[PDB]
RNA sequence: AGGACCGAACCGACUAAUGUUGAAAAAUUAGCGGAUGACUUGUGGCUGGGGGUGAAAGGCCAAUCAAACCGGGAGAUAGCU
RNA sequence: ACACAGGUGGUCAGGUAGAGAAUACCAAGGCGCUUGAGAGAACUCGGGUGAAGGAACUAGGCAAAAUGGUGCCGUAACUUC
RNA sequence: AAUUCCUUGUCGGGUAAGUUCCGACCUGCACGAAUGGCGUAAUGAUGGCCAGGCUGUCUCCACCCGAGACUCAGUGAAAU
RNA sequence: CGAUGUCGGCUCAUCACAUCCUGGGGCUGAAGUAGGUCCCAAGGGUAUGGCUGUUCGCCAUUUAAAGUGGUACGCGAGCUGGGUUUAGAACGUCGUGAGACAGUUCGGUCCCUAUCUGCCGUGGGCGCUGGAGAACUGAGGGGGGCUGCUCCUAGUACGAGAGGACCGGAGUGGACGCAUCACUGGUGUUCGGGUUGUCAUGCCAAUGGCACUGCCCGGUAGCUAAAUGCGGAAGAGAUAAGUGCUGAAAGCAUCUAAGCACGAAACUUGCCCCGAGAUGAGUUCUCCCUGACCCUUUAAGGGUCCUGAAGGAACGUUGAAGACGACGACGUUGAUAGGCCGGGUGUGUAAGCGCAGCGAUGCGUUGAGCUAACCGGUACUAAUGAACCGUGAGGCUUAACCU
């Protein structure tokens, strides 16, 4: 619809970056403690991205103090301060929902090197 | 208060400043052009008939088409009426745009739900499915008893069994308004509201305060 | 999205290490507790000298599920999970000294305001 | 409900059905008209048409492509040699079907179709 | 289950009021061939529209 | 053969 | 070596579903048990009705069994419908 | 009783994979099972996948799901060894 | 207790909760020595109970793939 | 007794009120909080588990509460078959025995294609008085009606203290219901990829068939819940129990006799949906038809010629509509469907060629190639000129206007 997509692209943000699965993402995002706002860093690899234009979201999955936890980030949500991509993760696969059975040694990506 | 009759354009998204994301129909509101004014003498109740869009002149018959030329307006997609509350006075060709409801909070929005065709009790009633497994013979999803025993010896009106589903006029109260758009005839609104994409729809008013 | 049945990690060093839902509590007919939920909890396993012992019958607060929360611009966070916090049946204060893991900024509330503070991280 | 999906089922499974549209694809290039039912004819177009506009570009990758689809080189040679150079510059449209009464047998309705430019 | 009574003549009548066919509004004639057909069928000797389409 | 009151 | 083990042919029939005016007056599908032995199977023979045979269930003796089938006594008798 | 998803002894025994007469795909050879055409409701049958939980189901883990091969390592109570 | 009516006897184990299960007591209505008593490795499509794994059994159902049901043409039953 | 299937469970309920909760009151051995008892009230609501065939009951943990009964002890042409209650076997006990037990124990075939009534949905006919297309009014009918916790008022009134409100307001939950698919997910045998065995395309390379979609990994549209919007109301009328004003009968007293006022989730409205076959068949707006002639039984009469309107149906392309009918869009004066063009999405760097390597394989061309149901366009294909049904000014009586 013509109608919605003007809508939607008063919307959407001018600057996200190039970034695709396995690479290693640090986003910051906003918080807020009542009168005082911060941003904090969530850091881990990307394992799915979902294209879907204004409605476009990804999921960064890290472990921290032992326990796996995956967020999803809505793209252009203004929650979403900065994107930073850390480093290239060379793999086969657009999806890596493999990595939620491994850990340690065997959840390593090989680098994206050229 | 009169309403407006629009089109479900679709869903979308909006974000807010201080990031919060509300979902909003997209309810496209062309000019409704009054048709014809009812009154107490002539008709014994206050109302107003509006009509939208555009409709190709091969389709118009000659019983509508000499309908909108006493009113002196093109021919719309329909037909509607409005009841009139006292103090609300329209005359026949005004035209009434989507800015009604630059100062309405809430909207009760009107359409027809999409079809099921023929569904069965579970589907059409939430009735609880029966045993998988346990030695269930071929009554998996059926409704079970209908009724008693020789008292009363037949089944009830209004007892819940399978048959048509949706397609029907439905109404959702007290949606928040989130936008009015007059330059480019659209209305915004909170949720979803009743039918597929490209039906027709009610706006009026919240009836409840 | 825990249930009744449901096997639950502690979060807590109060000793307990394996502890099983046994009534989802504040409602009648309410069938799932989600982050910040009290649940009625039974402990099936316990280290040989902590605070509690097997058997016990207390409540916990859900600190982290699989199924995740949603936030208010439609994000989702998930963990690899489901762990709670073990509670006084009469105060409902917490048993432990220390907390494990993250928790979630739904715990940020008056009455959990000291898991906030012990947590190693705020999600 | 079906709202919004396409395709026909037509009471085959899938497997018998893709065969059944690669042999009667591979017969409509063979003789440029066959007879049918109508529904099958239909269906018909969303196969044969597509398998045109490939061959509207000659290379080994798109006759290797078109011979994975037909798995016949004589059709696949006819497609590239022939129907490709025919329909060059139409648009889409590459075949019609005509209504063509009713099956004595079993009352199924008929039709023809054919190659628009035969 | 099966019928406690035989049903009548009447009522199996009333039944089948709805089973009657239905003719053929009106065929329609051939522009250039004159034979008549159903609308949008082609006719027996191959015409449709006023042009050979089969020679068959 | 059946069930018997 | 083995009334040994796993497992096809072969022999059986533990569970579930289907079927129940059935495809079938006892089956089908998916699993199941034995499978060198007190095994299984082809051809022929013998045992006869208060009799046979029975690793015993009143089980089997031609879709029939606390006494087979056919014909006869015979139009048994029926204080019953 | 049927142009009936049943029953019926012997003989022959190709290739690749495999321990194999199992199983998969094929050869020689033989068939597509004697009503079809459409549509793509409830519901019945036979199957596939399923968020979180994991027997809370039920008379009962019924039925599903799961395990499943070869080589090597290792292996308790009890025992008629 | 394949035997025990009263009886869910009483005590212990297992469970948050156990009329079933396991151990024990002996008040054995109404065990008991070849119509055998009491043990017992192995075995059993044997009865009961518990645990790990697994799971649409279930909370609570959703979608999909085939065969029917539905419409059209031909043939054409039955109980009652 | 030429058969009324018999316990419990599952599914589905429906009524009573002798009221479990929520609502309104009186008295209290009622300070507050919380109770006891009685009166009014049937709108809505009214646990999950362990044991047991169980009903029940006990126990565990909840809840505002876990009501009592009727309906063939509701419900097997709706399911089960644990129990009772056939044929096998065994125990205790009784009997010489065959056998027996309102004793125990293990095993043990649950059939039916719906004619009628009833009920849920959906059509055809005729009627409503000339025909046709729309929009309505609203007699009447149905749905809905639940309730916790926190905060403020207020640590106020009350109380020695402990403890701790009425009335009123706000927020946020549980269960239930409607809608929807933007978000998070499921599915996605019609999209892309990996891979095992084997057969084929002459062979390599590349592909295709079969093996449950062979096994698997992702996933578009649609559908969908666990996803996310909304709802229960406020208000009004007449009242129940109850509380009163003025007031005699009865110089007083008295809510009642005359008169007047308050009073509940119950009743009538208010909210949502159906609805003129509402035969009592309503209303408003618009559109269409303005010819002759004969005969008999002289009428609401039959027929011949001419005429064929508005509109409808049929046919075709079809749909977020659908079992079939029906409903909606479109039919060249055209985007209805398919194809095609561009985009998006999904998968994940095709084939061929070149280079590196002994080879498996890697790298370059290359985020390439392919891409269903999606979005925006485009007459390339199909949606024909017709024909068909439907008529020709629409009864009588009376009244009031106009003539
Ligand atoms: C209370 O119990 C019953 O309600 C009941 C029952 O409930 C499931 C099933 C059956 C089943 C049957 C019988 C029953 O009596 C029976 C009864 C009473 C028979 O008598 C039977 O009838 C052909 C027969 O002639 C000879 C037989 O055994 C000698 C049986 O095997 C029989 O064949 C059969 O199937
Ligand atoms: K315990
Ligand atoms: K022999
Ligand atoms: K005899
Ligand atoms: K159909
Ligand atoms: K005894
Ligand atoms: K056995
Ligand atoms: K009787
Ligand atoms: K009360
Ligand atoms: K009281
Ligand atoms: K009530
Ligand atoms: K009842
Ligand atoms: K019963
Ligand atoms: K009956
Ligand atoms: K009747
Ligand atoms: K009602
Ligand atoms: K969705
Ligand atoms: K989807
Ligand atoms: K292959
Ligand atoms: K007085
Ligand atoms: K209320
Ligand atoms: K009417
Ligand atoms: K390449
Ligand atoms: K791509
Ligand atoms: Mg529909
Ligand atoms: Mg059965
Ligand atoms: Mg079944
Ligand atoms: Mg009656
Ligand atoms: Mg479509
Ligand atoms: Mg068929
Ligand atoms: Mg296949
Ligand atoms: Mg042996
Ligand atoms: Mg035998
Ligand atoms: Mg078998
Ligand atoms: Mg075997
Ligand atoms: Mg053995
Ligand atoms: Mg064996
Ligand atoms: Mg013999
Ligand atoms: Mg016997
Ligand atoms: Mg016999
Ligand atoms: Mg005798
Ligand atoms: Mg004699
Ligand atoms: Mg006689
Ligand atoms: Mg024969
Ligand atoms: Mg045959
Ligand atoms: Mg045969
Ligand atoms: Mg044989
Ligand atoms: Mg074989
Ligand atoms: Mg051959
Ligand atoms: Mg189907
Ligand atoms: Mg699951
Ligand atoms: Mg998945
Ligand atoms: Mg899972
Ligand atoms: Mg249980
Ligand atoms: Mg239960
Ligand atoms: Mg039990
Ligand atoms: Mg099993
Ligand atoms: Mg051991
Ligand atoms: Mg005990
Ligand atoms: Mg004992
Ligand atoms: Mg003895
Ligand atoms: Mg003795
Ligand atoms: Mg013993
Ligand atoms: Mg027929
Ligand atoms: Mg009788
Ligand atoms: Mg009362
Ligand atoms: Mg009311
Ligand atoms: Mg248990
Ligand atoms: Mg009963
Ligand atoms: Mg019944
Ligand atoms: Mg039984
Ligand atoms: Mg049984
Ligand atoms: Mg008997
Ligand atoms: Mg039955
Ligand atoms: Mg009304
Ligand atoms: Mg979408
Ligand atoms: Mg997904
Ligand atoms: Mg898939
Ligand atoms: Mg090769
Ligand atoms: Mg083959
Ligand atoms: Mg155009």
């Amino acid at each position: 619809s013509n109608i919605i997509k003007q809508l939607e692209q008063e919307q959407m943000k001018q600057d996200v970056p190039s970034f695709r699965p396995g690479d290693t993402v640090e986003v910051k995002v906003w918080v807020v403690e009542g009168s005082k706002k911060r941003l904090q860093a969530f850091e881990g690899v990307v394992i799915a991205i979902r294209n879907r234009g204004l409605h476009s979201a990804f999921t960064v999955r890290k472990i921290s103090n032992g326990e796996g936890v995956e967020r999803v980030f809505q793209t252009h949500s203004p929650v979403v301060d900065s994107i930073s991509v850390k480093r290239r993760g060379a793999v086969r696969k657009a999806k890596l929902y493999y990595l939620r059975e491994r850990t340690g040694k065997a959840a390593r990506i090989k680098e994206r090197l050229n | 208060m009169i309403g407006l009759v629009g089109k479900k354009v679709g869903m979308t998204r909006i974000f807010t400043e201080d990031g919060v994301s509300i979902p909003v129909t997209v309810i496209e509101v062309e000019a409704n052009r009054v048709t014809q004014v009812k009154d107490l003498a002539n008709d014994g109740y206050r109302a107003i008939q509006v009509t939208t869009g555009a409709k190709k002149a091969n389709r118009v018959t000659k019983p509508e088409a000499g309908h909108f030329a006493k009113a002196g307006v093109e021919a719309g997609r329909g037909l509607w009426e409005f009841r009139l509350a006292e103090g609300e006075e329209f005359t026949v060709g005004q035209s009434i745009s989507v800015e009604l409801f630059a100062d309405v909070k809430k909207v009760d929005v009107t359409g027809t739900s999409k079809g099921k065709g023929f569904a069965g009790t579970v589907k059409r009633w939430n009735f609880r499915t029966q045993d998988a497994t346990h030695g269930n013979s071929l009554s998996h999803r059926v409704p079970g008893s209908i009724g008693q025993n020789q008292t009363p010896g037949k089944v009830f009106k209004g007892k819940k069994m399978a048959g048509q589903m949706g397609n029907e006029r439905v109404t959702v109260q007290s949606l928040d308004v989130v936008r009015v758009d007059a330059e480019r005839n659209l209305l915004l609104v909170k949720g979803a509201v009743p039918g597929a994409t490209g039906s027709d729809l009610i706006v009026k008013p919240a009836v409840k305060a | 999205m825990i249930q009744e049945q449901t096997m639950l990690n502690v979060a807590d060093n109060s000793g307990a290490r394996r502890v099983m839902c046994i009534k989802v509590l504040g409602g009648s007919h309410r069938r799932y507790a989600g982050v910040g939920d009290i649940i009625k909890i039974t402990i099936k396993e316990a280290i040989p000298r902590g605070k509690v012992k097997k058997g016990d019958v207390l409540k916990a607060v859900v600190v982290r599920t699989k199924k995740g929360v949603r936030r208010p611009d439609g994000s989702v966070i998930r963990f690899d999970g489901n762990a709670c916090v073990l509670l006084n049946n009469n105060s409902e204060q917490p048993i432990g000294t220390r907390i494990f893991g993250p928790v979630t900024r739904e715990l940020r509330s008056e009455k959990f305001m000291k898991i906030i503070s012990l947590a190693p991280e705020v999600l | 409900m079906r709202h919004r999906k396409s395709g026909r089922q037509l009471n085959r499974n899938s497997s018998h059905r893709q065969a059944m549209f690669r042999n009667m694809a591979g017969s409509l290039v063979r003789h440029e008209i066959i007879k049918t039912t109508l529904p099958k004819a239909k269906e018909l177009r969303r196969v044969v048409e597509p398998l045109i506009t490939l061959a509207k570009t000659d290379s080994v990758a798109n006759r290797r492509l078109a011979f994975a689809r037909t798995r016949d080189n004589e059709i696949v040679a006819k497609l590239f040699n022939e129907l490709g150079p025919r329909f060059a510059s139409r648009a889409g449209g590459y075949t019609r079907i005509l209504k063509c009464g009713f099956r004595a047998g079993d009352n199924a309705p008929m039709a023809y179709i054919e190659l628009v430019d035969r | 289950a099966v019928q406690q009574n035989k049903p009548t003549r009447s009522k199996r009548g009333m039944r089948r009021s709805h089973d009657a066919l239905t003719a053929v509004t009106s065929l329609s004639v051939d522009k250039t061939s004159g034979e008549k057909h159903l609308r949008h069928h082609i006719t027996a000797d191959g015409y449709y529209r006023g042009r050979k389409v089969i020679a068959k | 053969a059946a069930p018997q009151k």
